[PDB]
């Protein structure tokens, strides 16, 4: 009977996440180029042992958008690989020198690495999570809760 | 809320669980008149109870319905419970659970008739019958110790470790404040003064409660009272005349440490405490020795905690510390502890309920209250 | 227990304490009603992004949050079919008591073992630092509780074996 | 107090009373009468119980009273008890001598004619009012809105009823009763609470579950959502403390109770509920006026106050034009403007409207049925009061 | 439904506070008007109903004849509270002493003071006391003829066991 | 800085207002009642309840010079309360015409009009007419896309800032003719009719709090992303001189207050006020006003005996559950001026979800 027919979806159109967060200006192929030039710098920084300069350069740009999963996943693969190749005693010297903007890019992607354990080693992400929150404070998680959903 | 009704053999102590101290404290007495009731009308009653009897006593045969912590006279014990609920607390007992108490090693039938009268006469909604020397240990803020409770009719020890009682090591002694009152009449008779009647037994109780004290070393106190004025002092009777007393002031309490005075073969309260500690398993004895807990009104004599610590330290090995815990409110600690217990949230699962009594009969108390 | 869960439970404690910033909120789609907006999901601007914290493919937390409500759901270790039965049943006693553990759901979200709903009213009338201490002290102890129950199940499997076999 | 006409909404659950031009009821009280009883309950010297206790005097003291209701479904069941409300209303709430006064009364749209007759007879012959007028309760609620068109639906304690109006003409063939209102939701709340084991079957406990319903209930906006919160979650559970001091937990019974206005089958009635009743009434009006009815549905009366009822009713009419006029085609739904008027005052709209109408006709002495006209024609004097 | 008085159907009976001074068959001194010796006056009604009415727990009062019946139904419970174990020769004297001892009237200590109207004047209190003492002396004397019916030295247990029962959980 | 705990309320206290004599305060319990509290020597006593709302009260305010209280609730009503000569309060229903709950209310600085935020996507600016004895509402509605979480008025009677759940802070004209004098040509504009928009400033999270500088030449606002932003406007249709965002390391701010033209106190889910300082060159968090930032036998009472056994029975063990180190034990819901000249706050107050009402001196 009529009680179950929804009408709100067709007479009161709700907000969309692109009304609440401004849409990305860069086109899909323009970010797919911008990431594909950075991932080789991060892969190279591991192969020359300077993995910490790998993270500093990889973290200089971030891909976001519902149009780019096939390259957000490649950026996350490079980021988790770089986090798995930094020595745990070097972490406090990296984190205290990151800007609050860079920190909010680290902890945003470690919560993407923690969402897919069948492809990423959680043990090193939880170690980065303890050190980044202990050094930079609890508000750095609150800026992830509040962040863009297509990051 | 639930009532806590510690119907002790000398005083009823009653009130509400979670209240600070008992609000209904009165003699566990029923008085009946003994004289020619000549004036017609006059508001006369066939019997009087509690402070109503104690204040009229010059014309009454006062009798306690309860002796050595055992109810002897149920027709008058119902009269005391009826006075407690309807006249002294002014409640309806059919509205509130009662936590009652009794001393350990009582008759089974005492505990049965006391549950039957609560459910069948007072129509109570639920009830429980705690051991008095367990309650006194809640009132101490402890979960291990050895409670020496001593009231008007009974003295007993209950050793507890980590909240487990050691029931093989429970000691009862049928000696307390009423035997010290009867002994004070037997020794007051030697100075010049005769007290005989059930009413005169209250005058000498009111002497015992404020002239007596415990000597720290009786055999040297005895020589000091036999050679100086300083130990003697006096008390003024209802008839205005003065009673002067001396070595009677500490010979009376000394019966607790020397029961041979009233013809009993037993250990005193000090050696009864040690005979209970030495019945316990060897690893717990240190934590009993550091937590002896005094309770009940017979432990109120000035200097009894100093004497008790002296006599136990002589019996115990000198290698280890003895403490006697004796709060100023130890006068009511069994009621105080029942008022803690009846307010603990797990306790509301432990009551005998009306429906459960109706179905199980009065033997339910034997398979629920211990 | 703690030392192997310590990295994980400091991530869950830190996420859940950053997530429990709740408020009173009257609903935008219905008048004169408040509703726990994480649980209804009908107005998107007052939802926060759903975060996963995770040690393993088996052991995970999903944290969902909103202006007046947080939903928290967990998968716990189930490494053999005895732990699947023992966990699945133990959580049905623990959710069957939800009226007295005020923050429990009566049903988990799909594919989770147990689930919690911490609403605004709970963070006003209960100590919210003791709410996360209960969630965390549950996640530490539940593996020890369940492993102990599979010992008592072996203990009874012996009781009946000896009692049957010793009367020939 | 005032020299203008008195006005009296003698409702099934509340009497409301005052004078012409009053902006809100001068007084209101439960339409209850009580007699003294003793009941294995508390007694106190703090109050003295007279042989007949009524209105506020009874409801404040009802632990001591056998409470009874002179009205059900909008009709007086017992006139000896309604006389004890009207005595109280005039002589010790208003404190009036009724001799020669003019009064406006109210009743629902389809009552037995014997009810209006014996109610007017009582006004002329106990109290001796000099003039009487009786208005249909929902047409009064349209004067409160300052309005002249749009279907007005009134839900009280006794009856829910509907009166379509267009351009000040009242469509007497379309007026309707739904015999489900605030009391059937209260008898139903007692019946839901009985499944939890809570018993409220004393006569004095009925006002306690009225206060409980009035405090805690809400109309579900989406039944499969409230059934989700109800079955999956603790979040609906609420503790209510009775005047006894007893606390009772209430949960699905918060939405599942006022749902009987939308689904009368829950209380054993076969009638259609508010949404389907208002739709089958508007959709029975002639083609030219249906727009002006959906553009102005007016809610009224205390049982229209449930939290979510304006939103549930608007949705459930958009949802029902969609099934029964568009056959499920979404292309035209945005063109269907329906509007519910749900003003803050609406519990009292029948009184507030009566107090406006009693000003409009205060001076026109032929408009009222006069006592002098009653005493010559009897019941036929009431034929002045429309079709 | 409990059993109400037959006399609530009677009208223009005298009244004090809002007790009814109902016709009475008696030897005791007081203001109550003589009943027909062949008819059940309120005390034969009150004794007949008491053993049923004290089991109910919900009793609506219709008028001053029920306010009188309730005072009787409460005073029977006081008498059965007194009578346990007495010889009839003692019970007569004990229950007359109970009937005559100083009691609180409605409007003064009285339990049902919520439901009974206080005496209208300083004089109305005396006509109330002299009625209620005559009523309760006769009520005691009449009751004793029932509780000591078959044997004169032991109160019949079929009457004595209502001594724990308590009309609507009230007592004097 | 020093904290003094004025009162402990029995229920959460989302909002309060002290009267201009600071002798009494109104507060919203988390029910349909509003409590009124008065001085009692050094203490405070409960004077009366208002209860005219149907559902939970959401906010309350108390006009300084004209001495009227205004109240909002989830029932969609507002009431204005005004003192009768006999000493009691005259309620008055204001027809807000709102489709959904009223969230947050403020009297304008001249107290001739008051604004009410809503869940209905709108703000009802209400004013009084001596011609009708009505209060009447004008709806600001053009740019607002979601629930309004807080309001603040400019020190001139026209401009209204509003924080909205669509992650933005709006500056709107609330000029209502035949109440206001003409607005002065100023940084926010000069062409200034009702609902003209001076800014739609961005935020990372929901904007909980807003407030203009004492000079009116800057706006500060605070996000659920735990940042405070200070916006320095230039002119209409033009980008701001600066839009300084300072990101805190703490839980979110819920309320905000300019201490003077160069310093701001802020407070919320961090359980403590904080002080920020700066100018159009830059801003930084500079102090926590609570010393709890640093995280700083005898006889035994019967209630300590009973509670140590009830702790063993209900909880794990005898040991007490600890206080937080901060004065507040739960989120601090509102933050209000108390003393000093306007634009040099010397003391402020706060009220919490824990029910503490607290006075802070700088
Ligand atoms: N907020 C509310 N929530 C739920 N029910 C309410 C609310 N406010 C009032 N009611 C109910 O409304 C009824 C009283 O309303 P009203 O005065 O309009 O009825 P009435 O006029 O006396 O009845 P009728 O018109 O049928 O004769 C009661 O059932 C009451 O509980
Ligand atoms: N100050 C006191 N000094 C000595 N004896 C006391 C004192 N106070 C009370 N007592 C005695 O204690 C006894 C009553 O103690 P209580 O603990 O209440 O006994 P019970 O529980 O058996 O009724 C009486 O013998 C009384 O005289
Ligand atoms: F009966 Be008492 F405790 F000696
Ligand atoms: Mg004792
Ligand atoms: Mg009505």
């Amino acid at each position: 009977t009529f009680r179950t027919l929804d009408v709100d979806s067709i007479t009161e159109p709700v907000l969309t996440e692109q009304d609440i967060f401004p849409i990305r200006n860069e086109t899909a192929e323009q970010v797919q180029a911008a990431v594909s030039q950075l991932i080789p710098q991060a892969r190279s920084a591991i192969q020359t042992g300077n993995a910490l300069q790998g993270l500093k350069t990889l973290l200089s740009y971030v891909p976001y958008g519902n149009d780019v999963q096939e390259v957000r996943t490649q950026y996350l693969n490079a980021f988790v690989d770089v986090l798995s190749n930094i020595r745990a005693a070097d972490i406090p010297a990296f984190v205290k020198e990151c800007s609050t903007e860079e920190i909010d890019n680290i902890v945003n992607f470690i919560y993407r690495g923690l969402a897919n354990p069948q492809a990423y080693n959680s043990s090193v992400l939880l170690n980065w999570h303890e050190k980044v929150v202990e050094i930079s404070g609890i508000g750095c998680i609150v800026r992830v809760l509040n962040s863009r959903p297509d990051l | 809320t639930a009532l806590v009704c510690d119907n002790g053999s000398g005083l009823v102590k009653a009130g509400f669980a979670g209240d600070d101290a008992p609000r209904a404290v009165f003699p566990s007495i029923v008085g009946r008149p003994r004289h020619q009731g000549v004036m017609v009308g006059m508001g006369q009653k066939d019997s009087y109870v509690g402070d109503e009897a104690q204040s009229k006593r010059g014309i009454l045969t006062l009798k306690y319905p309860i002796e050595h912590g055992i109810i002897t006279n149920w027709d008058d014990m119902e009269k005391i419970w009826h006075h407690t609920f309807y006249n002294e607390l002014r409640v309806a007992p059919e509205e509130h659970p009662t936590l009652l108490t009794e001393a350990p090693l009582n008759p089974k039938a005492n505990r049965e008739k006391m549950t039957q009268i609560m459910f069948e006469t007072f129509n109570v909604p639920a009830m429980y019958v705690a051991i008095q020397a367990v309650l006194s240990l809640y009132a101490s803020g402890r979960t291990t110790g050895i409670v020496l409770d001593s009231g008007d009719g009974v003295t007993h020890n209950v050793p507890i470790y980590e909240g487990y009682a050691l029931p093989h090591a429970i000691m009862r002694l049928d000696l307390a404040g009423r035997d010290l009152t009867d002994y004070l009449m037997k020794i007051l008779t030697e100075r010049g003064y005769s007290f005989v009647t059930t009413a005169e037994r209250e005058i000498v109780r009111d002497i015992k409660e404020k002239l007596c004290y415990v000597a720290l070393d009786f055999e040297n106190e005895m020589a000091t009272a036999a050679s100086s004025s300083s130990l003697e002092k006096s008390y003024e009777l209802p008839d205005g005349q003065v009673i002067t007393i001396g070595n009677e002031r500490f010979r009376c309490p000394e019966t607790l440490f020397q029961p041979s005075f009233i013809g009993m073969e037993s250990a005193g309260i000090h050696e009864t405490t040690y005979n209970s500690i030495m019945k316990c398993d060897i690893d717990i004895r240190k934590d009993l020795y550091a937590n002896n807990v005094m309770s009940g009104g017979t432990t109120m004599y000035p200097g009894i905690a100093d004497r008790m610590q002296k006599e136990i330290t002589a019996l115990a090995p000198s290698t280890m510390k003895i403490k006697i815990i004796a709060p100023p409110e130890r006068k009511y600690s069994v009621w105080i502890g029942g008022s803690i217990l009846a307010s603990l949230s797990t306790f509301q699962q432990m009551w005998i309920t009306k429906q459960e009594y109706d179905e199980a009969g009065p033997s339910i108390v034997h398979r629920k209250c211990f | 227990m703690s030392n192997t869960l310590r990295p994980y439970l400091n991530a869950v404690r830190s996420t859940l304490t950053a997530s429990l910033a709740l408020e009173e909120f009257s609903s935008e789609i219905v008048e004169r009603q408040s509703q726990p907006e994480v649980e209804v999901g009908r107005s998107p601007e007052i939802l926060l992004k759903p975060l996963v914290v995770s040690r393993n493919e088996q052991e995970q937390c999903l944290i969902e949050s909103s202006v007046n409500s947080v939903r928290f759901s967990i998968r716990i270790k189930q490494v053999d079919e005895i732990e699947r039965i023992l966990v699945r049943k133990f959580m049905q006693f623990l959710m069957g008591r939800a009226e007295s553990f005020f923050i429990l759901r009566r049903k988990p979200v799909q594919g989770y073992d147990i689930s919690f709903l911490i609403t605004n009213y709970h963070t006003e009338e209960m100590l919210k630092h003791k709410l996360v201490d209960f969630i965390i002290e549950f996640m530490e102890e539940v593996d020890a509780e369940i492993s102990e129950m599979k010992l008592f199940l072996n203990g009874r499997a012996r009781l009946v074996a000896e009692t049957y076999l010793s009367c020939f | 107090m005032e020299s203008a006409p008195i006005v009296l909404d003698n409702g099934t659950g509340f009497v409301k009373v005052g004078y012409a031009k009053d902006n809100f009821p001068r007084f209101q009280f439960p339409s209850i009468v009580g007699r003294p009883i003793l009941r294995a309950e508390e007694k106190t010297g703090n109050v003295q119980i007279k042989d007949v206790m009524v209105g506020d005097e009874a409801e404040a003291v009802r632990s001591l009273l056998q409470v009874k209701y002179p009205m059900e479904n909008g009709i007086i069941r017992d006139f000896e008890e309604m006389n004890q409300l009207w005595d109280y209303t005039f002589f010790e709430k208003l404190k009036i001598d009724p001799r020669g006064r003019k009064i406006l009364l109210t009743e629902p749209p389809m009552n037995p004619v014997a009810n209006r007759e014996k109610m007017c007879e009582t006004m002329f012959e106990r109290y001796g009012f000099g003039g009487v007028y009786v208005a249909i309760q929902a047409v009064l609620s349209l004067y409160a809105q300052g309005l002249s068109s749009g279907v007005v639906v009134d839900s009280g304690d006794g009856v829910t009823h509907i009166v379509p109006v267009y351009e000040s003409v009242v469509l007497n063939h379309l007026v309707g009763r739904l015999d489900v209102a605030g009391r059937d939701a209260t008898r139903y709340l007692i019946s839901l609470l009985l499944r939890k084991g809570y018993a409220f079957n004393r006569t004095a406990d009925f006002e306690t579950v009225r206060e409980m319903k009035e405090k805690l209930c809400y109309v579900s906006y989406d039944l499969e959502l409230d059934h989700k919160l109800s079955e999956e979650t603790t979040v609906l559970m609420r503790n209510y403390t009775l005047p006894d001091g007893r606390v009772i937990k209430v949960g699905s019974e918060r939405y599942e109770c006022p749902e009987c206005l939308f689904q009368p089958h829950l209380v054993g009635s076969e009638q259609p509920g508010l949404s389907e009743f208002i739709f089958d009434t508007i959709q029975a009006a002639d083609v030219d006026i249906r727009k002006y009815l959906y553009r102005a549905i007016v809610l009224s009366g205390g049982s229209s106050m449930y939290a979510g009822l304006p939103s549930r009713l608007e949705k459930e009419i958009k949802q029902l034009w969609f099934e029964r006029v568009l056959h499920g085609d979404p292309a035209r739904l945005p063109n269907f403007k329906v509007k519910i008027e749900d003003a803050p005052r609406r519990r009292h709209a029948v009184f507030i409207g009566g107090a406006v109408l009693a000003d409009i006709m205060a001076q026109n002495d032929h408009m009222w049925v006069s006592k002098a006209e009653w005493e010559e024609y009897g019941v036929r004097a009431l034929d002045k009061l429309g079709p | 439904p409990a059993y109400h008085s037959s006399f609530l159907s009677l009208t223009d009976v005298p009244t004090t506070g809002n007790i009814a001074m109902l016709p009475l068959k008696t030897k005791f001194r007081g203001p109550a008007y003589p009943a027909d010796e062949s008819q059940m006056d309120i005390i034969d009604e009150c004794i007949g109903l008491f053993r049923a009415n004290c089991f109910f727990r919900n009793f609506e009062i219709k008028g001053p004849a029920d306010r009188t019946l309730i005072y009787g139904t409460l005073f029977i419970s006081e008498c059965l509270g007194r009578v346990n174990g007495l010889n009839y020769r003692d019970a007569e004297r004990q229950l007359n002493s109970l009937a005559l001892e100083n009691f609180s009237i409605p409007g003064s200590g009285f339990p049902l003071n919520a439901l009974y109207a206080p005496p209208l004047s300083p004089q109305d209190a005396e006509i109330m006391r002299t009625y209620l003492t005559q009523f309760r002396q006769e009520l005691a004397y009449r009751l004793l003829s029932h509780v000591y019916a078959t044997e004169k030295d032991h109160p019949s247990k079929w009457w004595t066991c209502f001594s724990k029962r308590r009309f609507m959980n009230k007592a004097l | 800085a020093t904290s003094q705990v004025l009162h402990i309320l029995p229920k959460p206290s989302y909002e309060h207002a002290f009267n201009s004599q600071r002798t009494e305060f109104v507060t919203t319990t988390a029910t349909n009642q509003v409590e009124l509290y008065e001085q009692d020597g050094n203490g405070w006593k409960h004077a009366r309840t208002f209860s005219d709302h149907d559902k939970i009260v959401t906010c309350v305010d108390w006009a300084p010079k004209s001495n009227r209280i205004v109240t909002c609730s989830q029932d969609r009503n507002a009431y204005v309360y005004e003192k009768r000569p006999d000493g009691t309060w005259k309620q008055t229903l204001v027809l807000l015409r709102l489709n959904r709950a009223a969230t947050f209310v403020r009297w304008s600085p001249n107290e001739d009009k008051f604004a009410v935020g809503s869940g209905a996507r709108v703000i009802s600016v209400c004013y009084f007419e001596q011609e009708n004895d009505w209060w009447v509402s004008k709806h600001l509605k053009r740019p607002l896309r979601s629930t309004i979480l807080s309001l603040d008025w400019h020190p001139n009677n026209v401009l209204l800032a509003a924080g909205c759940a669509d992650r933005k802070a709006y500056v709107l004209s609330a000029y209502v003719r035949d109440v206001d004098a003409k607005p002065e040509a100023s940084v926010w504009g000069s062409r200034l009719p009702f609902n003209t928009v001076c800014a739609e400033y961005p935020s990372g999270g929901w904007v909980h709090a807003v407030g203009f500088s004492p000079s009116g030449n800057a706006l500060a606002y605070a996000g659920h992303d735990s940042s405070v932003t200070i916006a320095y406007p230039s002119a209409p249709e033009q980008p701001p001189r600066a839009l300084i965002t300072v990101k805190l390391s703490q839980l979110p701010l819920r309320s905000l207050l300019w201490a003077n033209e160069s310093a701001i106190v802020a407070a919320g889910y961090n359980y403590s006020p904080i002080l920020l300082q700066g100018n159009e060159s830059g801003w930084a968090h500079t102090r926590d006003l609570d010393a709890g930032t640093s995280k700083t036998e005898g006889p035994v009472s019967f209630t300590a005996l009973r509670s140590t056994f009830r702790n063993m029975d209900l909880k794990g063990s005898s040991q007490s559950i600890s206080s937080l180190p901060t004065v507040h034990q739960n989120m601090i819901a509102t933050l209000r001026p108390y003393a000093g000249t306007p634009g040099n706050i010397t003391a402020f107050t706060s009220s919490g979800t824990d029910g503490r009402v607290v006075l802070w001196t700088l």
